[PDB]
């Protein structure tokens, strides 16, 4: 089975990735995209018509939309809503759903703050009061004077803590108020199967279609791959002992001598006589107290002749030797 | 005589769901023996009735939906709409936890519905189902 | 800067009266419907769950409520002397037999102290309750959703409950609210427990979509609403008898949802909606009667005219050589009541009362007359043959209300509504064009980053190696574009010295796939199969 | 039935007297050629895939005409079931609904539609974007209209 690997790839290390990325979602397509956000922009005062009727406005479509949903909420909206209405402007509360220590007690806690404490709601904080506790918000609430006192934003709605199940029931409770504008983002190709009709029900979503192609910063810094070991114990080498790295350079000679696998190891009784060849270890026990150093950092393997193996591939070990061992 | 002979502790439902949801359930009950080795040469668009259902995982659902529905259907939000709809109904749940089902991680299906219920509903909707459950 | 920190507070018309004229009005009487099966589900409960005196008196009352959403709230009697407490109980808090008992005795202590002006919260508290509290006990069980508690755990609750029925100063009440399905729940149960439940059951059906009796009622007071003003087109109407076909729970908030939305993109485009009161025929302008000229039903009849009247000098005059006569032959046709809406109010209480026939969708008698099919509306009773021709309307083909309609010619709520999900995106990704209209040169030349797989991405296998596929990203990229592009700054130096290296354009490549298929992830599109090996991945999105 | 002849090779002076009569400029013709030396190698009929891509395009370059005339997107069609022999329409629209998705993963039509112009692209990303002031189809729009207009009324007086 002949496959190409992408450990046989040529890598590129963290500043260098980071920064002619950097060039690219910033220089790619930058006349076409503001030529898009212009275009949609005239679509900002119908958003504000509708959401007068409490509708749950939702944001679907490919690329990241964090920067036109901070756009649209805090500069255009919350504003334009406190001066139709007759003092500081509307209270914006932005949920990062991309953020996994999301929890529902925590915001909920913000939410009631945010909300007016009329009355001693601590008296009913108890043991799960949460639903108990909105759904005493809900029905004193269905008999106010019908005014938005409050926009929440949640980006990223299909994330890793939002998308748990008793977060978005407790978030289908709030979408029923009227006096809260619930607009929020999902990515996900999956996206509808997180609701059925109970939800909509409470939730009335619309749908609009936002495509910028954007490269999502933000959402890319908590995701990771094999980017972000042959990497890991690049950087231990750069400070140990002289010695080890005298040590490591036997061992990665005869090691590559023969995919960097276990045949082309060595057995231990010879390579303690090849470092006492050199002048290097003393016995076994003084070899293996500086290899277990090798070992605790998991920077080589053994099988079984004694076959200790480093466990990188052919092409690694020598960019080990020429790079940081010389 | 006629109570002596039947026992009256029983206080066959055709079931509420729509017709979208009801072909949902036709094709969620083909995996109970239909492998992947075999649906798709039978289901081109060119036995297990006693045993434990299997275990599915998404889009193969729209895989056998897309073929037995009477091109003519596209859109699919009121599709996605009737499965968490059936999830609350507990006739096709998780195998895993109830928590973290939605976003693709590994999570696999399983319907819960015996096969009379499945019968019904197939006539219920005029769709014919013993042809395609062959030992 | 802050945003890796959650949840981070900050703190930063002639047409659209006339809609809020109607829109309110309309709901009105939208919630006086709501309150009203609000008002029928508490009353209905409430009747059955008293009088019913057994004679064994050894057993509780059961009710099952089906169809019902999960979500029904109950009032109870105050019904002096005693008190009488509800206790809800989630399959969220139904972990096993112990915290369903233990949070539940806790849930109605609170709510015993609260009505009396140290203790534990297990059984202890139900036999001293006449002591510790005075006057007796009548608890009732909310149980929410039912069908997602293990039964197991249900079936060792109730008989838990079985040991507080011999203390006679406590009576117990159990409300199952299911989703559906009562046949199933006589499945699941141990058989020695139905026989318990099956002293005095009661199956009252709760339903949202019972015989019609409000979805034909909700559409009804919303013809009323929008009476000699509007008109409701045949290919709208069609929408609203499938889509909400397609939702067996909740017709009522729908109906409402898809109709005031429907009602918004009316009010938003439409410049003839200001004169649906003749007050405003002041506000009549040149660019008013500019664009009354393109309505169909205007240039028909003026086809009609001159074939009717080949003397066309007539014609010819009252057209926009006249602009007096020519908006008079507008207002002619003005104040066109359209008893279509009439004529139903007229057959809907007929057939409801003199028949008396409930099993019918008014909505599509609305759109059976639309086209005339209100003949073949009635056979399917056969008890409106002595009344077909008194009950009878032929729809005449209406003039000018095309410019007073609502329909999804535009296919814009089929869109904004019910949006095609996965097709959508699908179509974002393989076109691009339509979507996106020093450096654009190259944009010119080179597809954007996230697309240009994609078209090989459907091209690749169902499982497929991750560096093969970069081997054939790398064909679609061409070579001396991206050496123009790494070298068009001169302003930056970091950038630069990558810029001259000799392998920059293979070390580039690898960098911008691994920009795009990370950015696959939170999509779902490709799962990374078996982690900590992540040579090859699977594809699990389609084109449909 | 000319079409359902399969298994013939369309020489390069073959395809190129199937596009001169349809008006296609020399952007397009070479273009044709090239697609088809693309397809030559893992087709599977080829009278199908070699009249599905001219229709496509001669709706997407004869657009300036077949938005301003309903009428002549019958006569192209119709003037290929002629030349073509085929049954009836039916079978030729479920030709060009084929390939036109099999041609949406390719490099040219996304230039051919930019590199024209031709789409309308205003409508499109109001359509797709879900706008409240889109057009909605129960009229005819203005300019057709005044098509109508200045066509009847001259026809009139």
């Amino acid at each position: 089975k002949s496959r190409h690997t992408m450990s046989m790839a040529p890598d590129v290390t963290r500043e260098e990735f980071s920064l002619v990325s950097n060039f690219f979602n910033e220089n790619f397509q930058k006349r076409p995209r503001q030529k898009l956000f212009e275009i949609q922009k005239k679509m900002f005062p119908q958003y504000w018509f509708e959401l007068t009727q409490g509708f749950s406005l939702l944001f679907y479509g490919v690329g990241s939309k964090r920067n036109f949903l901070e756009e649209f909420a805090i500069d255009y909206l919350s504003p334009k809503i406190a001066y139709s209405q007759l003092v500081n402007s509307i209270p914006c509360l932005i949920l990062n759903g991309y953020n996994p220590s999301c929890n529902y007690r925590d915001v909920f806690k913000e939410i009631t703050d945010l909300l007016v404490p009329a009355e001693l709601t601590r008296s009913e904080t108890k043991g799960n009061h949460v639903i108990l506790q909105i759904q005493k918000m809900i029905d004193f609430y269905k008999n106010q004077p019908l005014d938005i006192k409050l926009i929440l934003v949640v980006h990223n709605l299909d994330g890793p803590s939002i998308r748990k199940n008793t977060f978005q029931t407790m978030l289908s409770f709030l979408s029923v108020i009227r006096q809260i504008a619930i607009v929020a983002s999902t990515d996900h190709i999956y996206a509808p199967l997180l609701w059925d009709n109970m939800k909509a029900q409470n939730y009335n979503f619309v749908f609009h279609d936002i495509s910028n192609f954007e490269p999502s910063t933000v959402e890319s810094t908590f995701q990771d791959v094999m980017k972000m070991g042959a990497e890991g114990a690049k950087y231990v080498l750069q400070s140990l002992t002289v010695n080890s790295k005298k040590m490591y350079k036997l061992l990665i000679e005869t090691q590559m001598q023969n995919r960097g696998t276990q045949r082309t190891g060595v057995e231990l009784k010879l390579f303690n006589h090849l470092c006492a060849a050199d002048f290097i270890a003393s016995n076994e026990i003084a070899l293996r107290s500086m290899l277990r150093e090798f070992i605790e950092h998991k920077m080589a393997n053994i099988t079984k002749m004694e076959i200790i193996w480093v466990p990188y591939t052919y092409a690694e070990l020598e960019k080990l030797l020429k790079t940081v061992l010389n | 005589i006629k109570l002596f002979l039947s026992t009256d502790d029983n206080l066959s439902q055709t079931y509420d769901l729509s017709i979208i949801s009801k072909y949902l359930l036709i094709a969620s009950y083909i995996c109970s023996y239909l492998e992947p080795r075999y649906d798709a040469s039978i289901f081109s668009r060119k036995n297990p009735r006693y045993l434990q259902p299997s275990l599915f995982a998404i889009e193969r659902l729209l895989a056998i939906f897309q073929a037995i529905f009477p091109s003519l259907m596209k859109a699919n939000i009121e599709v996605f709409q009737n499965l968490s709809e059936l999830h609350t109904l507990k006739l096709i749940a998780t195998t895993m936890n109830k928590n973290i089902d939605y976003l693709s991680p590994k999570v696999r299906w399983k319907v819960n519905v015996p096969w009379e219920i499945i019968k019904e509903i197939s006539e219920s909707v005029h769709f014919n189902i013993s042809d395609y459950f062959s030992d | 800067a802050d945003a890796q920190r959650s949840h981070y507070t900050v703190y930063p018309e002639k047409r659209w009266e006339l809609y809020h004229q109607l829109h309110s009005h309309f709901h009105d009487q939208v919630d006086h419907i709501i309150d009203n099966i609000e008002a029928d589900l508490k009353a209905e409960i409430s009747d059955l769950l008293y009088s019913e005196t057994t004679q064994k008196r050894r057993c509780f009352n059961t009710i099952f409520l089906l169809g019902s959403d999960s979500t029904t709230k109950i009032e109870l009697k105050d019904e002096s002397s005693r008190y009488n407490v509800l206790i809800e109980l989630t399959p969220k808090e139904s972990p096993n037999v112990r915290m369903m008992l233990r949070r539940s005795m806790y849930k109605l202590y609170s709510a015993a102290d609260a009505e009396e002006h140290d203790v534990s919260y297990d059984l202890s508290l139900v036999e001293n309750f006449k002591r510790l509290f005075g006057k007796d006990l009548a608890m009732v069980f909310n149980f929410k959703d039912v069908d997602s508690i293990n039964f197991n755990t249900l079936d060792n609750f109730i008989i838990l409950l079985k040991s507080a029925f011999k203390y006679d100063h406590v009576k117990i009440s159990l409300i199952f609210n299911i989703n559906t399905n009562l046949s199933n729940i006589e499945k699941n149960l141990r058989q020695s427990t139905i026989r318990l439940l099956k002293r005095n059951y009661h199956k009252l059906d709760v339903s949202s979509n019972k015989g019609f009796k409000y979805g034909n009622q909700i559409f009804q007071s919303f013809l009323d609403t929008v009476d000699g003003k509007l008109n409701l087109s045949d290919r709208f109407v069609e929408f609203i008898l499938s889509k909400m076909a397609n939702n067996t729970n909740h017709n009522l908030q729908l109906l409402t949802k898809m109709l005031d939305y429907s009602l918004m993109s009316y009010f938003f485009q439409n410049a003839f909606s200001v004169f649906i009161d003749p007050v405003n025929v002041d506000f009549l302008n040149d660019d008013y009667l500019k664009i009354l000229s393109r309505c169909p039903t205007f240039m028909f009849f003026v086809e009609g005219l001159i074939k009717q009247h080949a003397p066309a000098d007539e014609i010819l005059s009252l057209l926009t050589n006249k602009n007096r006569g020519l908006e008079e032959f507008f207002v002619e046709f003005l104040v066109r009541e359209n008893p279509i809406n009439g004529h139903a109010k007229f057959v809907a209480r007929f057939l409801e009362e003199e028949l008396n026939i409930t099993n019918f969708n008014l909505i599509e008698l609305y759109h059976n007359l639309l086209i005339g099919k209100l003949d073949s509306y009635l056979d399917r009773w056969s008890a409106c043959k002595e009344y077909k021709d008194r009950l009878h309307f032929e729809p005449i083909d209406t003039i000018f209300q095309e410019l007073f309609t609502l329909d999804n010619r535009s296919g814009l709520l089929t869109q904004s509504i019910f949006p095609s999900y996965k097709s959508n995106i699908e179509d974002n990704l393989l076109s691009w064009e339509q979507v996106l209209p020093l450096s654009g040169d190259l944009d010119k030349i080179m597809a954007p980053v996230l697309g240009q797989l994609f078209k090989l991405y459907r091209e690749a296998n169902m499982t497929i190696n991750i560096y093969d596929f970069y081997i054939a990203f790398r064909e679609t990229l061409p070579k001396e574009e991206i050496l123009n592009f790494i070298r068009k700054d001169p302003s930056n130096t970091k950038l630069l010295e990558l810029a001259e290296t000799p392998d920059a354009f293979d070390k580039v490549a690898l960098i911008l796939f691994m920009q795009a298929i990370f950015a696959f992830e939170n999509m779902g599109l490709i799962k990374f199969q078996s982690t900590k090996s992540y040579d090859l991945v699977e594809k699990c999105v389609w084109r449909g | 039935s000319l079409l359902v002849k399969k298994y013939c090779k369309m020489t390069t002076e073959e395809i190129i007297r199937l596009c001169n009569d349809f008006e296609l400029p020399r952007e397009v013709a070479y273009k044709i050629v090239d697609e088809y030396n693309i397809n030559a190698s893992r087709l599977v009929c080829p009278w199908q895939l070699v009249c599905g891509l001219v229709l496509n395009c001669t709706f997407i370059v004869f657009n300036e005409r077949r938005r301003k005339d309903p009428r002549i997107d019958h006569f192209i069609v119709s003037k290929m079931c002629s030349l073509m022999l085929t049954s009836k329409v039916d079978d030729v629209i479920e030709c060009v609904k084929l390939v036109k998705e099999l041609i949406i993963g390719e490099k040219w039509f996304r230039d051919l539609q930019i590199r024209y112009d031709d789409f309308r692209y205003d409508e499109i990303i109001f359509r797709k974007l879900g706008s409240m002031l889109q057009t909605t189809n129960i009229l005819v729009t203005d300019d057709q209209y005044n098509i109508w207009k200045k066509r009847i009324e001259m026809d009139l007086a």
